[PDB]
């Protein structure tokens, strides 16, 4: 399970 | 000049910045910080599973609740409670005594004064940081790849078909070094075909284990975390002397000197029988343990009516609030029981923190 995030 | 040390294999819960809901598995949850994407950015592997990349500059996602898998040391320094030399990970030293330093394991398993605040240093470069007593200070425990986590490949596995394919499951029976230099990184796992191995989980970054059931790995002071970018209260030595002939010695046994145990057992032996939530079982001399505590959940217990005392007790404890006063004289359910030996109580409808000597067994 990859996730991404982005600020 | 002080600069950041991009330790990769560093074990982490989350920051204090957290913003990503339960990603993490829940706060205590524990993840292997993958890799550096920059001085602001970084990607962590968490035990469930789930990779995901995080803030470790002005924003903080992340605390480091391990770093000994990076290999840092401070060089000259000793634990003095465990003797572990040099001290590897963080450095943590009792500022209210002279020349006195505990390791990680040791700070966060109550070794030494509890009442005696600690400088932590975090790095050989770090400028020491004064803290609270760990006495009144929050404790949460730790969930993830523990002894008795059960648990699947990850994804830096690379070791073929030791597990019987991939999602077999194994249990892990152990944390241990993959080197000397890289303490505390690997997991052994006994799998569930009989076939049994050693893997990384830190070392050098590598994830090669997934848990499907997380296991409880020890409680720790989240606050004093740096952010990224049944009890035994005796020396080891006093400990084997005491059970020459009521159990003995096997170094197996070396969690027994930083964790909780339930007593389960008492034996015709003239000792004690002691189960961990490692899931092991083992015997002990009387004069070894201290009871710590002498409750369990669902026990009916009366809030001390002396208001003078019950300040003292929850102060000392650092959870006084005048809200409580109504609680006092009042009788309550122990809901849980803390890895600092607090009481969550459920009164008056609504639950709050004891010191274990504000209440009494009804
Ligand atoms: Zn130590
Ligand atoms: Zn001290």
């Amino acid at each position: 399970n990859i996730i991404k995030n982005t600020w | 000049s002080r600069v950041m040390v991009e330790g990769v294999g560093a074990r982490v819960v989350r920051g204090p910045d957290w913003k990503w809901g339960k990603q993490d598995g829940g706060e205590g949850h524990v993840g292997t910080v993958r890799s550096f994407e920059s001085p602001e950015e970084v990607v962590v592997v968490w035990d469930n599973g789930t990779a995901a990349n995080y803030r470790c500059s002005g924003a903080y996602d992340l605390r480091i609740l391990d770093s000994a898998p990076t290999g840092i040391k401070h060089d000259g320094t000793m634990c003095d409670t465990c003797r572990q030399q040099p001290i590897i990970g963080i450095r943590w030293k009792c500022a209210e005594c002279t020349n006195y330093d505990l390791c990680t394991v040791c700070y966060h398993g109550d070794k030494h004064h509890l009442r005696h605040r600690f400088y932590r240093i975090t790095t050989p470069g770090s400028e020491r940081v004064l803290l609270e007593s760990r006495r009144k200070s929050k404790k949460i425990t730790a969930r993830g790849i523990f002894a008795g986590a059960r648990v699947v490949r990850g994804v830096d596995w690379q070791w073929e078909d030791q597990d019987g394919g991939n999602g077999r499951r194994g249990k892990v029976t152990e944390i241990q070094d993959w080197s000397a230099s890289s303490p505390h990184s690997a997991a052994y796992v006994l799998w569930d075909n009989g076939a049994k191995n050693l893997y990384r989980v830190g070392f050098e970054g590598m994830s090669d284990l997934k848990c499907v059931q997380d296991a409880k790995g020890g409680s720790f002071y989240r606050d004093h975390c740096p952010v990224l970018g049944v009890n035994i209260d005796l020396d080891l030595e006093i400990v084997q002397s005491l059970q020459h002939g009521h159990g003995g010695w096997t170094d197996g046994m070396f969690e027994t000197l930083t964790t909780t145990g339930t007593v389960c057992g008492i034996d015709e032996d003239h000792d004690i029988v002691v189960q961990y939530p490692s899931g092991n079982r083992w015997t002990f001399n009387p004069a070894v343990l201290t009871k710590a505590s002498q409750f369990q959940v669902g026990d009916l217990v009366q809030v001390c009516y002396d208001l003078e005392r019950i300040k003292l007790l929850q102060r000392g404890h650092g959870e006084w609030a005048e809200a409580m006063l109504p609680t006092l004289g009042k009788v309550g359910r122990v809901q849980q029981i803390y890895s600092d030996s607090d009481l969550k109580v459920e009164v008056c409808g609504t639950s709050w923190t004891y010191n274990p000597a504000a209440v009494s067994k009804v």
